[PDB]
């Protein structure tokens, strides 16, 4: 066993949000397209995410993030 | 908290900029109206539609987004016009006047309560009960079940508003189920045995009962918060100019012009939605289909171009066109209710509290609204 890593907790804050399976959120995988997020969805995803984290996400920022990859990539920068 | 504080510099610099202001607060993008004759036209235009408050085909809140969806705050055409036509007929004119000795006796009741205590908080001692024995007394929820009302009436006002988390939407839940199980039993009641109330009028007729449920909590909700903003903003507003508090004290006729200045300066609903059906062009932008329209109802009474100096608290405005109850075929139902519960209850405290002095106010956490924590004064 280990410690959750970050992408270890990325992806399970997106499979508890979105009730799907883990494997099926793969890297690379879109938030919308491929993992069915809507217009609360994504909003909510942002949220448990600022909290798992501590730390706040500018709309800006947000905005750019549409895949697994992309959203792990900047709670690694940051 | 800078924002709850003064909201009207915030929306200063973005009418500086435009009227109709392309952006994202709170991770909500769309378009942002602070113009005056913008807010206007777009409430005027039926191609601009409301929506559910929660994504429509949504069931991680099953019940939530049922009892929302069925509310004619958030249906469009035909449904809208079916629906509150059939909730008109406690909110008419006459029909308002009538409730004045109730509301008159009950704002008695309530200043009694306090009379010899020296102070006061406005919104638990007065505001909010008055507002509460009315809203439930014509509705026809008795005594003994007014608290739970409160109950449901904080936690689902919540549900619709930007700063919403996901413990507050899984709480909405649980009081929609709570709300929806109770008004079905009273129907029930009310339909073996009717009485002289509305819930009795909406099953004279058409509306399924889950239909007459949903528009009892709708106003409900209505009922007790944002009537219980408006007496608790104008009595900070007149404490805050003593100028016009001694002219409205020393003649109480001027209670009509006084309110209607109170709900623009301070306006107890700061936003409402709606959804671009179309494509639209206004004021020189381009709305696409699907995109937000965010209006801005406090913004907009602050705007120059109709109100010379809108930054003044000036009692003595006539006319008064503010949009503080909306505009157009979804403009407030009970208007005229919330206008007389208001003029009632300041003009009585005036009244019987000559000697009225505030004792740092904060607000609540809500953005789509400007509401006190509490108002706590001293008199006699
Ligand atoms: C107990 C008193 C009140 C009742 C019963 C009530 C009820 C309602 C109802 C049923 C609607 C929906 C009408 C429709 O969709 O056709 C509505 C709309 C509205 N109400 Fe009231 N309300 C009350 C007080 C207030 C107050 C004090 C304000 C703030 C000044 C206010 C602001 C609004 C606004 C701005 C709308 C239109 C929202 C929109 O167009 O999206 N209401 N009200
Ligand atoms: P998707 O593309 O499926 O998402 C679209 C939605 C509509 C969900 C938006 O993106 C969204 O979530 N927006 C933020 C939430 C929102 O728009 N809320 C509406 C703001 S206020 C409003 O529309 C009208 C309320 C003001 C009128 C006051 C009337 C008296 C109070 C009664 C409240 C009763 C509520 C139960
Ligand atoms: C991260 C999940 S997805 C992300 O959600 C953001 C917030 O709603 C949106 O602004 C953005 O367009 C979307 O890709
Ligand atoms: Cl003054």
């Amino acid at each position: 066993s280990h410690m959750s890593t970050i992408e270890e907790r990325v992806k399970k804050i997106i499979g508890e949000q979105l009730g799907v399976k883990q494997e099926e959120v793969t890297n690379n995988a879109s938030f919308v397209e491929d993992l069915g997020a809507d217009s609360l969805d994504t909003v909510e995803l942002v949220m448990a995410l600022e909290e798992e984290f501590d730390t706040e996400i500018p709309d800006e920022e947000a905005e750019k993030i549409t895949t697994v990859q992309a959203a792990i990539d900047y709670i690694n920068g940051h | 908290s800078e924002f709850l504080k003064n909201p009207y510099s915030f929306y200063d610099t973005l009418r500086a900029v435009h009227p109709i202001y392309k952006g994202s607060f709170l991770k909500y993008p769309g378009w942002y109206v602070t113009g005056y004759e913008e807010t206007a036209a777009i409430l005027k235009d039926a191609r601009f539609k409301v929506r559910t408050p929660l994504p429509e085909s949504s069931t991680k809140y099953q019940d939530l987004s049922h009892v929302q969806n069925q509310m004619m705050l958030f249906q469009n055409q035909p449904d809208h016009r079916r629906l509150r036509t059939l909730a008109s007929g406690a909110f008419t004119p006459r029909t308002t006047e009538s409730y004045q000795p109730y509301i008159i006796e009950t704002v008695h009741h309530l200043l009694d309560q306090v009379q010899g205590k020296k102070k006061m908080e406005v919104i638990s001692d007065f505001a909010f009960p008055l507002a509460s024995f009315v809203i439930a007394n014509i509705i026809g929820v008795p005594e003994e079940d007014r608290e739970q009302l409160k109950e449901w009436a904080a936690s689902l006002i919540q549900t619709i508003d930007f700063t919403r988390s996901r413990k507050a939407l899984t709480e909405g839940n649980i009081m929609a189920v709570q709300a929806m199980a109770y008004f079905k039993e009273l129907i029930q009641k009310r339909k073996r045995h009717p009485q002289q109330d509305m819930i009795s009028m909406l099953l004279k007729g058409k509306l399924t009962e889950e239909e007459a449920a949903s528009t009892c909590i709708l106003l409900a909700i209505a009922g007790h918060e944002t009537t219980v903003n408006l007496i608790s903003n104008s009595v900070l507003c007149l404490l805050q100019h003593p100028e016009q508090l001694l002219k409205l004290r020393e003649n109480p006729d001027l209670i009509g012009t006084a309110v209607e200045e109170c709900l623009r300066y301070e306006s107890p609903t700061q936003m409402t939605a709606r959804v671009a059906s179309e494509d639209i062009d206004i004021c020189g932008v381009t709305i696409r289909q699907g995109e937000q329209v965010y209006l801005l109802l406090g913004a907009a009474n602050r705007d120059p171009s109709i109100f010379t100096n809108p930054d003044v608290f000036d009692i003595t405005r006539s006319p008064n066109p503010h949009l503080s109850f909306g505009h157009g075929h979804h403009v407030c139902l009970g208007s005229s209710l919330a206008r007389l519960e208001a003029q009632i209850a300041i003009n009585t405290l005036l009244q019987r509290m000559p000697s009225l002095n505030l004792a740092e106010w904060r607000y609540r956490p809500l953005f789509g609204f400007r509401a006190l924590e509490e108002l706590p004064v001293t008199f006699e």
